[PDB]
């Protein structure tokens, strides 16, 4: 049995890594957290530090405010009974206002005001967290890729909960807060729109979603195969290709007749992934605003 | 026809079968025994599909479809025009896939690398063989498998799914979808991390793995650079494992409406009968 | 109609993107070559991208790619056939010559440096205060080669400081000198470390290093190359 580098055989620890200063305001970093020998068989053992700071707190508090707004409604739905709460946990739902209130903020708590409130806390939690991904990069001198990519996820989420409802004319179009209820919403959306399998954008989304599983299986597996030549140290291999980058590229060139670079691969990655939610969001945004029935649309190919 | 660094690697050796017989390239492509096997299987397979296309009366790629034996053939053979061609194309497809992984193994040996890629590929092959071989055999008929056609395969997805109501409620399907989504998230982020290090702000120098910092700053953890490649691998393979679990069990150990499976939790004696809430 | 416009545009944008990605990935190993080193006639439909310049930190310069591609080392291989596309037979000892699965690249003959400009990889003995934190400690274990003979013993672990992980086992040979063996190519068992890539007699042949408390990218590549090449080239003496 040859060693496969899925798990480490020996962990080593030294001083808590406090990381790079650059332009970070160190006043705002916690200190380290514990060290998890468990995590350490697979990845890094060190937890923390994290970086708090103004926007962080806004986000974190605001996010709890959302989580708690939903949970209150759930207890309420359980008539305050613990054993019921636990029982019906995946069945509770914080539903948006009825079609009748339109886009008004004037619906009763018990039928929408609470949804809108919870949605308000979510909106600030996500955007402040976005801005966080940008600023943590800024302070470190780093590129803005993570914030751009996060924008791609944000797009789908904005379309589902906010852009589409507005265009459509009402908050009733939006997604409820529930484990089971959200899946029902999902099913019903497709049903009511002629089956999303007829939306060229849904189908693109799938190709990317699958593609990401394929790409990362491939990438991950490759780096692991060429890790006995230091493959995982991708940035130095970018600055100074080693036999790792080379055997990596040549495996694929000999297999399928073309190949990546140790930096290019990462551009394949970022795009495979971002394109999932990119197409996805267009696909949804179009639905009902412009196309009522993807089967019907599909019949006139236009 | 060669990458600037390629020649030092194009040495003899590593083949699994044939010694030096098929040890050679054609353009960038390595051949090998299993490159030959692959060609023979993929070529036959395509020829049989084009034939099945003639028997069906179309050349449109949006229409061409090869359906399996209808349900009343069980697990025997069917006349070529009535699911026999599918049966032979499926033998071809499997031949082509396995050959391709074994050709991958052969490349690995020439290049002195690890076998991780063909290992990873084997999970996809297993997903495929679950849908077209394992599930049908356990269910008693080839006609349970999906047909080979761009849109007709999608019909099979929907009709199989709705046989159990909203397929969302398949518990394995949920775990699987979780891996898919998570894996996409890890792809987005690994890609963006590395790129933001290699491509820093205008004029600044290339950053370093110390990256760990950015992520710790952001969420209080960083898995590391060996770690993330281990992750993507695990995430995406796990999505496909659960994908295959979620279908190996459907139509076999569970065949009613997936939503109803969840009743075992609600119906637990300690709370089954307490009133209030959605199921009280 | 608006959905038709959108899907047609997307396919356009996506062709653009495949172009952009394909060319981006052409920044190394291009232009293509013939087996003799000269510019192959057919390069395919993708042109090389405009160059780009990476600023290397710690005054190590820049890299600019695409740029002139050379091996910067002899390649002890020769043709085995009169036409394109065959294997190139090793002209000497492939292990020693660094060809095939023994290949190394000629990277910079300095050590990769951490984000603070310090050497990324130290022997543990010289990294304060790093210690084995879990799993069997290999230091002290005999090292066994694929001929099932003892080839030496583990005298330290070279560790990656910024990422806190094991990268090599420093191994002492019959004659008192050490070698680096990659972490990824050894099996730490409980009474031994097992090295399947090499038979015992092939250990002296591992590339040495010049200062005993650091390793250079060049040296790393030669060690890793040499050890991997063992799987193909040691197969005569193995055995398990
Ligand atoms: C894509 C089209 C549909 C969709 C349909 C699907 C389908 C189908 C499935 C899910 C499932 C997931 N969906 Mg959904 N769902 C979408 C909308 C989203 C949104 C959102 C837009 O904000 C959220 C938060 C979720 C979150 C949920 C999770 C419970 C689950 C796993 C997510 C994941 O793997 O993330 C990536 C993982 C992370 C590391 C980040 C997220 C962490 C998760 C676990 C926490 C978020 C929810 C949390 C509040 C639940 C805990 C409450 C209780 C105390 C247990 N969905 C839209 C509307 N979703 C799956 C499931 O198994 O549900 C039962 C499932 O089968
Ligand atoms: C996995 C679960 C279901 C199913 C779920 C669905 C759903 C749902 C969708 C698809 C869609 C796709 N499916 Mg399907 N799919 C099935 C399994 C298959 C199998 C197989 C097992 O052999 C194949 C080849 C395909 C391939 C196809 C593609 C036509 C399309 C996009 C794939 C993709 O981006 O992958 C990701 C991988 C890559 C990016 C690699 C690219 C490889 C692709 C492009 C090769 C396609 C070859 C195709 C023309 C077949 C011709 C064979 C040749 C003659 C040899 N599916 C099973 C039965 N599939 C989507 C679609 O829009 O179709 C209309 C879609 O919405
Ligand atoms: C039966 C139901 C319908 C269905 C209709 C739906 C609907 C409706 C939708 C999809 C969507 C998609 N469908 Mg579909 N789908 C069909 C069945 C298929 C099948 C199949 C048959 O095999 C597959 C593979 C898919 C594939 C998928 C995905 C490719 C795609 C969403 C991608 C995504 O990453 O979302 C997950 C990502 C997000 C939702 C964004 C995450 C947003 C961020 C901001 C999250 C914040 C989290 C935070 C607030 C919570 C913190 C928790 C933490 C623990 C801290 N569908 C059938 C036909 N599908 C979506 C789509 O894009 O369609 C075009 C969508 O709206
Ligand atoms: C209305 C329909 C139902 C439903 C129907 C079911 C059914 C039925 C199935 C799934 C399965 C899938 N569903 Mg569903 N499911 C739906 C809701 C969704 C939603 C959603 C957001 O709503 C999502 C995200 C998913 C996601 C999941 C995945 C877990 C799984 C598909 C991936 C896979 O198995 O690949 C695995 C990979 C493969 C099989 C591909 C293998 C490819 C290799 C081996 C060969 C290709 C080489 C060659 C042909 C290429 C050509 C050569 C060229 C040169 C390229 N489902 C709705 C509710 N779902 C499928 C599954 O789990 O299958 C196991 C499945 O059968
Ligand atoms: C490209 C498409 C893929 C994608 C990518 C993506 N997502 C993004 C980004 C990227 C590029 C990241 O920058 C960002 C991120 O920060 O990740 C680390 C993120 C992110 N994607 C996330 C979720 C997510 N994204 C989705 C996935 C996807 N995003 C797609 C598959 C999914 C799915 C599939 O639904 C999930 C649910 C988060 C991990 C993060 C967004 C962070 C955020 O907006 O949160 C702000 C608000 C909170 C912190 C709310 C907390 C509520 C908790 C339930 C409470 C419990 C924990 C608590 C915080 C502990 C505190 C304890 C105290 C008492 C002290
Ligand atoms: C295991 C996790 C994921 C994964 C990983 C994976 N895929 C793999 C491998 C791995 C590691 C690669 O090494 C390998 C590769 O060569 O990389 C490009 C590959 C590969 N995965 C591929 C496709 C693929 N992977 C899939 C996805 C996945 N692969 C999972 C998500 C799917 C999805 C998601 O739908 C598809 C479409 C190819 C790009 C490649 C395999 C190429 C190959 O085996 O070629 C040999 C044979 C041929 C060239 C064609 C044979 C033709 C047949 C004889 C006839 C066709 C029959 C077929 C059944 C008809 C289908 C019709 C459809 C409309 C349904
Ligand atoms: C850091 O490392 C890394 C690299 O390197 C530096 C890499 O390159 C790669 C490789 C990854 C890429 C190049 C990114 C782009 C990849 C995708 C989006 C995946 C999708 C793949 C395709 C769309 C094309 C695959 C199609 C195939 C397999 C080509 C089929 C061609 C034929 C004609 C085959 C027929 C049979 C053959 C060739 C056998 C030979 C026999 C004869 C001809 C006789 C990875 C993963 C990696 O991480
Ligand atoms: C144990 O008990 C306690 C109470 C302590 C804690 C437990 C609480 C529990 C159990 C809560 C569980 C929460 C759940 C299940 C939430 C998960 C729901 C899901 C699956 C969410 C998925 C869909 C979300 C989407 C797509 C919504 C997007 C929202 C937006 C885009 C923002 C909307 C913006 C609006 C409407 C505000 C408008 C106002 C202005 C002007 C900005
Ligand atoms: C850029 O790649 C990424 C890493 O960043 C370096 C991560 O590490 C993780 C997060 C890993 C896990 C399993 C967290 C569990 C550990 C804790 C905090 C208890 C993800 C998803 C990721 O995509
Ligand atoms: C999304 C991954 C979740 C990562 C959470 C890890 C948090 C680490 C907390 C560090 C702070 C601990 N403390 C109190 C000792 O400072
Ligand atoms: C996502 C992180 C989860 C980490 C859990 C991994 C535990 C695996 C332990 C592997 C066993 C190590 N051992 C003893 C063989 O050396
Ligand atoms: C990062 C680029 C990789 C390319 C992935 C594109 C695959 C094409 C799949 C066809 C989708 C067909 N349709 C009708 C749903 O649009
Ligand atoms: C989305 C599938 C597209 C099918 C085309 C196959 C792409 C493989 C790359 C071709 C390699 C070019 N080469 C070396 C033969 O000239
Ligand atoms: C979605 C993936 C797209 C596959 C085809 C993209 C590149 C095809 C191969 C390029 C040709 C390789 N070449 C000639 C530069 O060596
Ligand atoms: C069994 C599935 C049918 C195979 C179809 C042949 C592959 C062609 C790819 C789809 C593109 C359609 N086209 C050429 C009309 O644009
Ligand atoms: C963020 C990386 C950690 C993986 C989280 C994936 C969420 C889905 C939960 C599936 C876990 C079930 N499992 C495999 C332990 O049985
Ligand atoms: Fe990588």
């Amino acid at each position: 049995a040859e060693y496969q580098n899925i798990f480490s055989q020996v962990q080593v620890r030294g001083p808590a890594d406090l990381g790079m200063t650059e332009d970070v305001n160190l006043a705002n970093r916690s200190g380290v957290g514990p060290f998890s020998t468990l995590l350490g068989w697979f990845g890094n053992a060190q937890l923390g530090p994290i970086y708090l700071g103004s926007l962080g707190v806004l986000s974190l508090f605001s996010g709890l405010m959302w989580f708690f707004t939903i949970g209150i409604w759930f207890w309420y739905q359980a008539g305050w009974n613990p054993a019921v709460f636990l029982r019906d946990l995946f069945f509770f739902s914080l539903e948006p206002p009825a079609p009748e209130y339109g886009l008004s903020f004037a619906a009763p708590l018990k039928e929408g005001g609470l949804w809108l409130i919870a949605s308000f806390f979510m909106f600030v939690a996500v955007w402040s967290w976005w801005g966080r991904t940008y600023l943590r990069a800024q302070a470190l001198g780093m590129g803005k890729h993570t914030a751009w990519a996060f924008l791609s996820a944000i797009w789908l989420w904005m379309v589902l909960g906010f852009i589409r409802p507005i265009l459509m004319g009402s908050w009733s179009e939006a997604v409820p807060y529930g484990i089971f209820s959200h899946l029902d919403w999902t099913n019903n959306f497709s049903l009511v729109h002629g089956n999303l399998f007829y939306n060229p954008f849904h189908g693109l989304s799938i190709a990317f979603l699958y593609g990401s599983a394929l790409l990362f299986a491939m990438h991950g597996a490759t780096i692991l195969a060429v890790s006995r030549f230091g493959g995982e140290r991708e940035l130095e291999q970018i600055a100074d290709r080693g036999t790792a980058a080379e055997r990596a590229a040549l495996f694929w060139r000999w297999t399928m007749g073309f190949n990546a670079t140790m930096e290019g691969i990462h551009r394949w990655a970022i795009w495979m992934a971002v394109l999932v939610t990119l197409t996805g969001g267009i696909g949804i945004l179009l639905s009902g605003t412009v196309v009522d029935n993807w089967y019907v649309w599909g019949q006139n190919h236009g | 026809a060669l990458l600037s660094f390629e020649r030092k690697y194009r040495v003899p050796g590593g083949t699994l079968v044939g010694g030096n017989l098929f040890d050679f390239w054609v353009g960038p492509f390595y051949v090998g025994f299993f490159g030959v096997a692959t060609f023979f299987f993929a070529a036959l397979g395509i020829i049989l599909i084009a034939w099945s296309a003639v028997l069906q009366g179309t050349w449109n790629p949006q229409l061409i479809s090869v359906y399996p034996p209808a349900l009343e053939y069980g697990l025997g053979g069917a006349p070529l025009a009535k699911g026999g061609l599918w049966q032979i194309i499926t033998i071809c497809a499997t031949g082509a896939f396995v050959s391709w992984a074994l050709r991958e193994v052969e490349i690995c040996r020439k290049l002195g690398i690890g076998y991780h890629i063909p290992f990873a590929f084997a999970f996809a092959i297993l997903a495929y063989l679950t849908l077209v071989l394992f599930r049908p055999v356990m269910m008693g008929a080839w006609g349970y498998a999906f047909p080979y056609g761009i849109w007709t395969h999608l019909d099979w997805v929907s009709n199989t799914g709705y046989t159990y109501g909203n397929f969302h409620y398949n518990p394995a399907h949920m775990i699987a979808i979780s891996f898919f989504f998570t894996n996409a998230l890890a792809l987005a982020l690994h890609g963006a991390l590395v790129l933001s290090a290699a491509n820093p702000e205008k004029g600044k120098e290339m950053r370093t793995p110390d990256e760990d910092t950015f992520f710790r700053d952001l969420v209080g953890y960083s898995i590391g650079t060996l770690g993330i490649h281990r992750l993507g691998l695990l995430l995406s393979l796990s999505a496909v494992f659960f994908s295959a679990l979620c279908m190996i069990i459907t139509g076999t150990i569970w065949f009613d409406q997936w939503v109803d499976w969840w009743q075992w939790w609600v119906k637990l004696p300690w709370w089954a009968n307490i009133p209030g809430g959605i199921n009280g | 109609d608006l959905a038709s416009l959108a899907i047609y545009s997307f396919w356009i944008f996506l062709a653009g993107l495949i172009y952009y990605l394909q060319t981006e990935n052409m920044r190394e190993g291009y232009p293509l070559e013939n087996e003799d080193g000269t510019p192959a006639a057919n390069q395919g439909p993708f042109p090389l991208p405009k160059p780009k310049t990476f600023i290397l930190p710690h005054g190590r310069g820049t890299l600019t790619v695409p740029g002139p591609e050379s091996e910067d080392r002899p390649i002890a291989l020769a043709r085995t056939a009169v036409s394109e596309g065959f294997p190139h037979a090793p002209t000497g000892d492939p292990m020693k010559d660094g060809v095939g699965p023994a290949s190394w690249v000629a990277r910079r003959d300095l050590p990769e440096l951490d984000g603070h400009g310090h050497n990324k990889i130290k022997p543990m003995k010289a990294a304060a205060g790093f210690h084995v934190s879990a799993g069997k400690n290999p230091i002290g274990l005999p090292v066994r080669g694929c001929d099932l003979e003892i080839a030496g013993k583990v005298v330290d672990i070279w560790v990656d400081i910024p990422e806190q992980m094991a990268r090599f086992l420093e191994v002492e040979l019959k004659d008192g000198s050490t070698r680096l063996l990659p972490m990824q190519m050894v099996k730490v068992q409980s009474n031994r470390v097992h090295v399947n890539a090499l038979s015992s007699d092939l250990f002296a042949g591992i590339p040495t290093i010049k200062s005993p408390t650091e390793v250079t990218l060049l040296e790393e590549d030669k060690i890793c190359g040499y050890v991997a090449g063992g799987l193909m080239y040691a197969a005569p003496k193995r055995k398990s």
